[PDB]
């Protein structure tokens, strides 16, 4: 079985995005007059740079981030000489809905927009290698139903 | 030289699938990115790669349920991965 | 008794990534299902997963073009599944 | 690691829907006036048949299925009893765009549409048990890019 190269010291960017004031979005976004305050998020950003570091990536915290602002992190990222890095992490911690997630300002980031920064084209130091993304975010309002199953 | 396509190699792990919530316990974190994370921290490791600790994420998350308005929490990744990934941590 | 997500358990095996063609060879089929199939006949036998025979059909798919148009095809699996998923031939 | 009981003899069902004919989305959709028939459909037809007998499935077929022949086909198999099987398997062959496939009468039916009627819910005899949807379609016009890498 084939396996991706995982031998460089570090692996690649663990970059982290780690959004908890909503104050913007509440004045900002009428829809939005009652997002709130993403309390304990921090214990996410922490457990993520405890786990990645172990795994020897170079964690890049940010935190508190608009649309604007997560598409010039992005930016800077995908601009960025990868070459001697073996993988790339990007994880998002934020409000979202169907097929987004929300800056601090409540602008909308599709998250296609996000992760297609980083494609073989656009990142020609990551061609070929993983590009990993966990999106820790509502993708809408509907609480997901139970369904009764025999216990293991 | 070799061709591959534009949008190959991505893992996207998602809390939730779509339409859907999904939850922070504010004295703990959320229960996608502290399985995820306990997961990663257990398996690595042992040479687990990321598919088979995102199966258990998923039974894992599965399996706690928001009591206040009986609600469950379905994450779901999607891949263009072509190769096993693991984290070494060695 | 216990409970799980009303959309738990699902794997959803795309033959492309959003927004892009996938391809059918009139004299052969398509690329994706007669990778799939190839790959299901010689890897179940082995005890092989679904997440890995579909890991292959990634790498397979990937190195396939389409010299008219210089196009190549991604599949995409995306999954619920909470345990791993073999079909075996016994 | 935990395995999904995989023991019953079937499987359980195998569905294929596989459509070839596309005259009525040429003469009946604007859009689709020039919407080829899927010629050589039938192999794989043929060949998920033969793999997945193999793999112990009771085969499925259904030819040249328009949007709501398919409903109907799925509303059978949702309100069928699937509690001596241990997976439920359901193969598309069709045209598509972003997020749907076509029937052959050119009707659109969003994949969710599809997948979504074998939830625990609305199948509780598969409640607990792998439910797998293979969808051979396009999801848009555009020719995904290639990129160079080293060979393995
Ligand atoms: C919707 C989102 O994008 C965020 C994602 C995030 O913060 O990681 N999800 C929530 O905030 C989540 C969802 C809701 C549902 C609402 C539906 C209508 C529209 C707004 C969202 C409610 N909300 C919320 O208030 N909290 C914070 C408080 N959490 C708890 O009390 C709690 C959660 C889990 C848990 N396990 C054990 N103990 C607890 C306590 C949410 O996380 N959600
Ligand atoms: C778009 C779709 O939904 C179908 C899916 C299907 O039939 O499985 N895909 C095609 O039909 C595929 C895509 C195109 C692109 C067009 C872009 C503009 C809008 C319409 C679609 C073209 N098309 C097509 O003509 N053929 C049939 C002929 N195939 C070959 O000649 C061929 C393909 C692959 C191959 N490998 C080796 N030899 C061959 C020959 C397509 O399959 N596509």
């Amino acid at each position: 079985d084939k396996v991706y190269q995982m031998k460089s010291k570090p692996r690649g960017y663990c970059l982290i995005i780690n959004n908890h004031n909503f104050a913007k979005a509440r004045e900002k976004v009428p829809k939005l007059h009652s997002i709130r305050d993403r309390n304990g998020t921090h214990l996410d950003a922490g457990a993520l740079t405890t786990t990645f570091e172990e795994l020897h990536f170079e964690i890049k915290p940010h935190d508190d981030c608009t649309v604007e602002q997560i598409y010039e992190i992005l930016k800077i990222y995908q601009l960025m000489d990868h070459s001697n890095m073996d993988c790339f992490i990007c994880c998002i911690l934020s409000h979202g809905d169907k097929g987004i997630i929300y800056g601090t300002d409540g602008q909308e980031a599709p998250i296609y927009e996000l992760t297609s920064q980083f494609t073989g084209l656009k990142c020609p130091s990551l061609a070929g290698k993983p590009k990993v993304f966990f999106i820790q975010a509502c993708q809408g309002d509907n609480y997901q139903k139970g369904i009764p199953v025999e216990t293991d | 030289t070799r061709y591959i396509p534009d949008e190959a190699d991505f893992l996207l792990g998602m809390a939730t699938v779509n339409n859907c919530v999904s939850y922070r316990n504010p004295a703990e974190g959320t229960w996608y990115i502290q399985s995820l994370c306990q997961s990663l921290r257990e398996r690595c490791p042992r040479g687990d790669d990321i598919l088979t600790i995102l199966t258990e994420v998923n039974y894992e998350v599965s399996n706690k349920d928001d009591k206040k308005n009986m609600g469950k929490q379905m994450p779901q990744p999607t891949f263009t991965l072509r190769k096993k990934l693991v984290f070494p941590s060695d």
